[PDB]
RNA sequence: GCGAUGAUCACCCGGGUGGGUACAAAUGGCAGUCUGACAAGU
RNA sequence: GAGUCCCAUAACCUUUGUACCCCAGAGUGAGAAA
């Protein structure tokens, strides 16, 4: 089912989502 | 003396009365013309002042979601108008057609305080022209008496079968050419003795109450040396309530 | 084969899910189109899982156009992730075909339902409609209806408060209001002083003057060289009412009146000198109006004159709408256009009649027309 | 999205350029806009015509919403010019209006037109 | 004939929300939602209840054709108070703001239109009235306003279209209850003028049959219209 | 209200007996019964039909 | 050096009568200010 | 004993003063000038 606890949508929807993984994957 | 005068007296009711009349016309006006902007505080709000003070406290409906109406409105009343704000259906305004409408509600609020204003130098009036009517009577049934029949002295000089009927003339006039009952309360009915009385009592008060009307009123005109006291009227008072209890306490079912 | 239900209110968006599939082969049966006006069989077969309500009018609008266009809006977007899972493919039914295409490519995983057993739920949802929020939050559907609707359509039309010509009906209706009340009062004041000093309400006949002297001059006994030059000061001297005044005070008839009484004439009389202010405030907001709504109209003939044809059309669209003839026969009540002055007021109509129609149906009016218009006319005006 | 709103192309013009100049002949033509305007209210049209070069062309868009609103079919015609030369008088008109009767004599090519008018809507 | 001077005796219709004024000329008339003032100039009448002025509007029959259908004796009107009203093609106020009389307070009128240009008035109509929803939009496709429309009672449709009955339809589906009503009016020269009145009739009555809609009668609008009928259906959804 | 004012029963009886009054003028023919509820207007003209209907 | 964006089209002896619309005043008219000794309790 | 509840705080009529009107009215629809 469908749960907010894990993202279900394997992208970042939000523009927010966008951002937050770039340092992410920027930091390690 | 300047301060017995009852042409004063004649004049200013006759303001009070057209002083109501228009302040309600405005009403109307700004009630469909920021109806435009905010249809639905007609049907919330009734009170054309408190109508009125709701514009100058919240020009638009975006300023109404934050703006508190405690002074004007209840707590419950307060939060429909909130809530028609956002769900409104009027258009949005322009400041120049927010500002007239504004000052036409200061208009509305200001004679609002003026006719109380009215009111209150009006009972100071009837208090000095004729205080032993007031105490009996009225103040605002008083005035209307007196400017009935145009003068102190032409009211004083009526006997007091005319003065329970002075206000329905029409009723009376055609009920006696068309052999039908006449009115037995006339102007008199507004009196606050009389809307303590119920049923046929209702007739005996005002028929009571109207000789002794007569009684404290040409007191009042007639009188060299009154003072300003009341105190024939007050006791008169006292006379119809020991009338009034007697007649109440009455009971026409059987025990 | 369908699992979860899409519909749409004004307040939210709501999703349901389809807990019982009703028969398909036997849909036109009474028996199943009874159950769906029935609320306890329609529980049933759906529950109501999710539903968001929009943050604002704003939004609302604007998901109610992205609805329209077959759009998917953000709002839209954030519901269906959260509730449809990734799932073979999960099923969905939605009123709108058009909406299909657009839900798939924004969720692959997806199949919309748009065919006769979804119109059939979706009907009965809308059917029950709050009573199937079972207790909550959805206000109330058929005044957010009514908040949607004409925003919806006005948008459309691009309506706009720049057309919109009740103000110019108000105002006429208020001024002369206030001319008549401003005038009434102003006589009684005149009545209240004139018992103090009968003889200064003939010497100011002006009556908005004369409530500004009775409210300097409260008492006629204060006479001073002073006073004098105040009151000379109100006005001007030519008329000599000045002079007069301190003479007649001196020499006047008037039983003095109590303070009680003179207090309230210097206040009524200053109800009276509010009011005429606001009329002549009110007065240059309708001169302005006309210049925005009808510059043409205005331009023509006047602010006033044109606000009172308005009126009397019942609104700038009427006015437009009605003949030539019917124009000339509108203000022949009040004069207001007016053998050869006949033939004027007749030429003035159709002039008249021939700016209406431009300043009500262009959206933003100028006044270039206009001024032509009352040019060709001033050329007959000297021809006749 | 023009006001002039829907025109009739090059040949329409002509068949419609035509209809009139027989309505004129036959005493079935109202020319200018007022009377147009007064014919929509007592209902007599089949259809009315108007130029979309009218100088300014606001003046005649009210014509447009009496038919809708009567559910009269309407068009406009490039040139007032053109369309006063049909209607037979010596000056320009914006707006022509035929009458209604089915007992015109040239009944079927008005309602030949009236059909292609309804399409061109 | 109905001079300003004269009077008339007002008196109520068989249907509700209908009143006849009586006189030297009998006038089918209603309420006014919104009293002081004239929707497209009709003629209006003013009587004194304790006291308050209560107004009341006349329904010219040439103009509105619900009120020549009542005026031809229409066994049975779904219009009625208290109930909710989706009125198609609605061109202006002429004829929904009298049937926003009938509905009155209670219930609403949904107007539908398509033109832009008539819309403005009836925006500012259903402005003066608030129980008049406008919905300026293309009848053909309901999806579009699904939005704005909850239940309906009854459907009513002046659309001058070839393809009403589609229209109806899907309307009907989407929006009128069942055992709801149904009120068609029908120009046969807008439909086929090739081929007669009467024949136009009969196809569109079978039109609304295949579509569930149960036929309850028959009316033609002489002598106020020509080839024109009103429809009076059933939705029988079982 | 009862004890109905003598020139309203008057009016009613004209509408019933309408028939009678003018040549020229002829009516479907009726049963015309008093209404158990009914009001008395005045009719407003609009300021366009000054001249026409006034 | 024109025009469908619109041409053309009540009484009496220049004057007096007559009439209509809107506002204000009348201590002008309708228009005349009810009756009069019982009532109430045991 | 007896109609406030049909504004005697009023309606209508007469007289008076103020400001307009006597062209047709769903006004008409092709002449005018020479």
């Amino acid at each position: 089912h469908a749960s907010a606890f894990t993202r279900t949508q394997d992208v970042p929807q939000t523009e927010l989502q966008e951002k937050v993984d770039q340092v992410l994957q920027e930091s390690n | 003396s300047a301060d017995k005068v009852d042409v004063m007296i004649i004049q200013a009711i006759a303001l009070l009365d057209d002083l109501d009349k228009e302040l309600n016309t405005y009403a109307m006006r700004c009630k469909e013309w920021y109806g435009w902007h905010f249809p639905e505080l007609a049907k919330i709000v009734t009170d054309s002042v408190a109508y009125a003070r709701i514009i100058l406290t919240m020009g638009i409906r975006s300023k109404a979601s934050e703006t508190d109406l405690s002074e004007i409105l209840p707590e419950e009343i307060e939060e429909r108008v909130k809530t028609a704000a956002e769900v409104s259906m009027g258009t949005e305004i322009t400041q120049t057609d927010l500002d007239n409408i504004n000052a036409l509600a200061e208009q509305i609020v200001e004679f609002a305080a003026y006719r109380e204003q009215l009111s209150n130098y009006l009972s100071a009036r009837m208090k000095a022209i004729a205080p032993n009517l007031t105490q009996l009577v009225g103040e605002l049934v008083g005035a209307r008496l007196i400017a009935h029949s145009g003068s102190l002295i032409s009211l004083a000089k009526s006997p007091a079968s005319t003065i329970q009927i002075l206000g329905a003339e029409k009723a009376l006039f055609r009920a006696l050419k068309t052999k039908h009952d006449t009115p037995k309360y006339g102007l008199l009915y507004h009196a606050s003795l009389v809307g303590q009385a119920t049923g046929k009592n209702k007739g005996k008060i005002a028929r009571v109450l109207a000789a002794k009307a007569a009684v404290s009123l040409r007191y009042d005109a007639l009188a060299e040396d009154r003072d300003d006291s009341g105190d024939i009227g007050l006791e008169s008072r006292a006379k119809v309530e020991n009338r009034l209890s007697q007649l109440e306490g009455r009971d026409l079912r059987t025990t | 084969p369908i699992e979860y239900l899409l519909f749409e209110e004004p307040t939210g968006y709501a999703v349901f899910k389809v807990k019982l599939q009703q028969d398909d082969i036997g849909s036109r049966l009474k028996e199943v189109q009874e159950q769906i006006n029935d609320f306890g069989a329609f529980t049933k077969l759906i529950e109501l899982v999710s539903f968001a309500p929009f943050k604002g009018a704003a939004e609302a609008l604007e998901n109610a156009n992205d609805i329209s266009e077959g759009l998917v809006s953000e709002s839209l977007k954030a519901i269906l992730d959260l509730n449809l899972p990734k799932a073979k493919n999960i099923t969905l039914a939605i009123s709108d075909k058009n909406l299909g295409p657009s839900i798939k490519e924004e969720f692959p995983y997806v199949d919309c339902i748009s065919n006769e057993l979804a119109q059939d739920l979706i009907r009965g949802v809308r059917l029950h409609g709050e009573k199937l929020f079972k207790g909550l939050q959805s206000g109330d559907l058929e005044r957010a209806q009514l908040g949607l609707g004409h925003a919806y359509s006005r948008a459309k039309v691009k309506f706009s408060v720049q057309k919109n010509d009740n103000h110019i009906i108000q105002a006429i209706a208020l001024l002369d209001q206030l001319d008549k009340d401003i005038n009434t009062f102003a006589m009684r004041v005149k009545e209240w002083y004139g018992w103090h000093f009968p003889e200064l309400a003939k010497l100011v006949p002006d009556n908005y003057t004369f409530a500004k002297l009775v409210l300097f001059i409260k008492d006629k006994a204060s006479l001073n060289d002073d006073s004098l030059h105040d009151l000379a000061a109100l006005l001007n001297e030519d008329s000599g009412i000045a002079q007069r005044v301190i003479d007649n005070a001196r020499i006047s008839m008037g039983q003095d009146i109590s303070e009680t009484d003179m207090e309230n004439v210097c206040v009524f009389a200053q109800r009276v000198a509010s009011l005429a202010d606001y009329r002549r405030q009110l007065y240059d907001y309708l001169c302005e109006k006309m210049h925005t709504v009808a510059p043409n109209l205005s331009e023509l003939i006047g602010e006033v004159i044109g606000a009172r044809l308005i009126s009397h059309a019942g609104s700038l669209t009427n006015l437009s709408k009605q003949a030539a003839s019917t124009v000339q026969i509108l203000g022949a009540e009040k004069a207001l256009f007016r053998k050869n002055k006949g033939r004027i007021s007749r030429y003035l109509a159709n002039k008249c009649s021939m700016a209406s129609r431009i300043d009500n149906y262009s959206e933003e009016p100028s006044n270039v027309f206009g001024s032509v218009l009352k040019k060709q006319v001033e050329q007959r005006l000297e021809f006749y | 999205n023009p006001k002039a709103f829907p025109l009739a192309d090059a040949a329409l013009t002509q068949q419609i350029l035509d209809v009139v100049q027989q309505a004129a002949n036959l005493r079935q033509l109202k020319k200018g806009a007022n009377e147009a305007t007064k014919t929509l209210n007592r209902g007599i049209s089949e259809f009315i015509i108007m130029a979309a070069d009218c100088e300014p062309i606001e003046i005649l868009l009210h014509l447009p919403l009496l038919c809708e609103d009567k559910n009269v079919p309407y068009v406009f015609v490039p040139s007032r010019v053109a369309l006063g030369r049909a209607c037979g008088v010596s000056r320009p008109v914006i707006a022509a209006s035929i009458t209604t009767n089915d007992a015109s004599a040239i009944k079927t090519q008005i309602y030949a037109v009236k059909d292609k008018i309804e399409t061109l809507l | 004939g109905a001079r300003g001077g004269a009077k008339v005796v007002i008196e109520p219709h068989r249907h509700a929300g209908v009143y006849i004024a009586r006189g030297k000329e009998d006038l089918l008339v209603t309420k006014n939602m919104a009293p002081g003032e004239s929707v497209y100039g009709e003629k209006r009448i003013s009587v004194e209840e304790p006291p308050t002025k209560v107004e009341y509007r006349v329904w010219n029959p040439f103009r509105s054709k619900l009120a020549a259908g009542i005026m031809g004796g229409l066994d049975e009107l779904f219009i009625a108070p208290g109930k909710k009203v989706l009125y198609l093609g609605a061109a202006s106020g002429t004829s929904v703001s009298h049937v926003s009389d009938v509905v009155g307070p209670e219930g609403v009128v949904y107007a539908v239109e398509f033109s832009h240009r008539p819309g403005r008035e009836l925006i500012s109509m259903a402005k003066k009235r608030p129980n008049i929803i406008p919905i300026i939009e293309d009848a053909r496709h309901p999806q579009k306003y699904r939005m704005l429309i909850g239940m309906v009672d009854c459907v009513f449709a002046d659309v001058a279209q070839p393809d009403q009955a589609r229209i109806i339809a899907l309307n009907s589906h989407m929006f009128l209850k069942d055992q709801g009503g149904v009120v068609i009016s029908i120009k046969a020269n807008c439909i086929d003028s090739t081929v007669d009145a009467e024949t136009v009739f009969a196809r569109e009555v079978q039109k609304l049959r295949e579509e569930r809609i149960k036929p309850l009668e028959q009316l033609t609008l002489e002598p106020y219209e020509r080839d024109h009928c009103i429809v009076v259906g059933r939705y029988m959804r079982s | 209200d009862d004890n109905m004012r003598r020139e309203v029963q008057r009016d009613l009886l004209l509408i019933k007996h309408r028939a009678a009054l003018d040549p020229k003028r002829h009516y479907k023919k009726q049963r015309w019964e008093v209404p158990e509820r009914f009001a008395i207007g005045t009719i407003i003209e609009d300021k366009s039909e000054f001249y026409s209907s006034r």
